């Protein structure tokens, strides 16, 4: 059980082919018409985990 | 064609931009903008020997 | 355009990013342009907002 | 040096202004580690594929 | 002038980054001096 939860929380540092692994940096740097593409990559990657 | 190449997410520099500054608040749930770092939390002094 | 804004766009007319439609245009060197000079029309640049 | 990216529409920032990995509106509140600028000259034609 | 070869032991390691870390085992991928050279 410890291994499963340890690996789940370490998946948040991956990028899944995006600009950065933090939502705030993406939102504060890119415009909404374009930043929605970058966020879509994190959502699909984190939903799989 | 002037190219204004730059990097990000490194040691902070003087070149930031035209924004103001405020005082400090502690032990309160407050958003922070410590030179790009955006988020919320509670700020407390400790003994982390940097 | 739905994306990007220009000097006239951000100060006179901004197009929404979620825009569904067509834009049609053509030269008006004789329709809206006077052969002796066109100055009746005006454009705004000092909205400050 | 504290910069000011409000130099838009002063002499001639027209024709091409597209950015990469950043939006033009968000320059005013982004602090950079370094700023790198070059001002080479080209033939001003189809060779603009840089 | 006069040359020789000797073992480098386990020297040639530094602090790759200025990010503070405590009680962790980080795995870096930087340029180093290979051990026992
Ligand atoms: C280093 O170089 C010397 C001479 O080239 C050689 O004798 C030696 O085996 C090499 N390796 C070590 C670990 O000394």
């Amino acid at each position: 059980n410890a291994q499963a939860l340890n690996t789940l929380v370490k998946q948040l540092s991956s990028k899944f082919g995006a600009i950065s692994s933090v939502l705030n940096d993406i939102l504060s740097r890119l415009d909404p018409p374009e930043a929605e593409v970058q966020i879509d990559r994190l959502i699909t990657g984190r939903l799989q985990s | 064609v002037v190219v204004l190449s730059f990097e990000l997410l490194h040691a902070p520099a003087t070149v930031c931009g035209p924004k103001k500054s405020t005082n400090l608040v502690k032990n309160k749930c407050v958003n922070f903008n410590f030179n790009g770092l955006t988020g919320t939390g509670v700020l407390t002094k400790s003994n982390k020997k940097f | 355009a739905p994306g990007q804004t220009g000097n006239i766009a951000d100060y006179n007319y901004k197009l929404p990013d979620d825009f569904t439609g067509c834009v049609i245009a053509w030269n008006s060197n004789k329709l809206d342009s006077k052969h002796s000079g066109n100055y009746d029309y005006w454009y705004r640049l000092f909205r400050k907002s | 040096c504290v910069a000011d990216y409000s130099v838009l529409y002063n002499f001639a920032p027209f024709f091409a202004f597209k950015c990469y990995g950043v939006s033009p509106t968000k320059l005013n509140d982004l602090c950079f580690t370094n700023v790198y600028a070059d001002s080479f000259v080209i033939k001003g034609n189809e060779v603009s594929q840089i | 002038t006069t040359q020789s070869y000797t073992n480098s032991f386990t020297r040639g390691v530094y602090y790759p980054d200025k990010v503070f870390r405590s009680s962790v085992l980080h795995l870096t991928q930087d340029l180093f001096l290979p051990f026992f050279s």
